[PDB]
């Protein structure tokens, strides 16, 4: 567990010489663009099986209910 | 010059330090194997005491 020095040169600024909470909502539309563009595959994979299974279950339940309802 | 110098007492030193040192912003310039030197927040916090 050692440190590996890199030979950099780092300029830093005081936390009291720069605004804090503006960067949250700065450049918001591009942030939302990224969040949606680079992740729609993941959301599709997470939710698609769930909604598909729910639709299948409801279809089966209703069809059995009608068939057995005399 | 001597009168001005020996007109400085402990209370004057405290007042001047409180004007210049207490909770002010430091500027650090370092080079070499400084991978163990503390970062800016460390010094900026050390510029005051919470005991008093
Ligand atoms: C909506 C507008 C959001 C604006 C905003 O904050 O943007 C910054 C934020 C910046 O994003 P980032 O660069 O990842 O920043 C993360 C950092 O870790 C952020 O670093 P940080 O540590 O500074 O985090 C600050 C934190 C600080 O958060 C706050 O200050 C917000 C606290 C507000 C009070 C919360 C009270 C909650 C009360 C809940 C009550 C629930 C009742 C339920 C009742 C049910 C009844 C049945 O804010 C955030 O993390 C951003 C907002 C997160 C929540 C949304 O951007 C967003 O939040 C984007 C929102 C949209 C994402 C895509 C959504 C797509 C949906 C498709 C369908
Ligand atoms: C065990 C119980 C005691 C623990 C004490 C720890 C600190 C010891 C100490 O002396 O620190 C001073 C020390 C001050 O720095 P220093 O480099 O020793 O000296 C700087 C100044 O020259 C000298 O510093 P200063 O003069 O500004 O004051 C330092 C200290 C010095 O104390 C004294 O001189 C005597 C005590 C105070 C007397 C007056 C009252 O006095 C105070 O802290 C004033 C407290 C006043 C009463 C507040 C109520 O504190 C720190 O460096 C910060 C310690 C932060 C600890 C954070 C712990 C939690 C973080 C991780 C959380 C992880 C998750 C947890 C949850 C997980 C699930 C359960
Ligand atoms: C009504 C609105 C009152 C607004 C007060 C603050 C005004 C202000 O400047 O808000 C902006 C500030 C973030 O500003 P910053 O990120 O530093 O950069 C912009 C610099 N003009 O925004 C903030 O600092 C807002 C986040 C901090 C809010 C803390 C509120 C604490 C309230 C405690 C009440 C406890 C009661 C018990
Ligand atoms: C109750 C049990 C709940 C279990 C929840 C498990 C959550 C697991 C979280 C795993 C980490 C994660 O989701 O990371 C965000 C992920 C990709 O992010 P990441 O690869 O870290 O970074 C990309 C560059 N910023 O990106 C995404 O997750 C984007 C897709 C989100 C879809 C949500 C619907």
């Amino acid at each position: 567990k050692q440190i590996v020095p890199v030979k950099s040169v780092i300029y830093a600024l005081s936390p009291f010489q720069q605004k804090v909470m503006t960067g949250l909502w700065k450049d918001l539309p591009t942030k939302i663009h990224h969040k949606v563009s680079e992740n729609w595959i993941s959301a599709t994979l997470l939710l698609g099986p769930l909604v598909g299974t729910y639709a299948y279950v409801q279809n089966y339940l209703e069809k059995e209910k009608l068939h057995h309802r005399y | 010059l001597f009168a001005r110098i020996d007109a400085v007492d402990a209370s004057t030193i405290k007042r001047v330090a409180n004007r210049f040192i207490y909770d002010k912003d430091v500027a650090i310039a370092a080079m070499g194997p400084i991978q163990r030197l503390p970062d800016y927040n460390w010094f900026r916090r050390r510029t005051y005491w919470n005991r008093y």
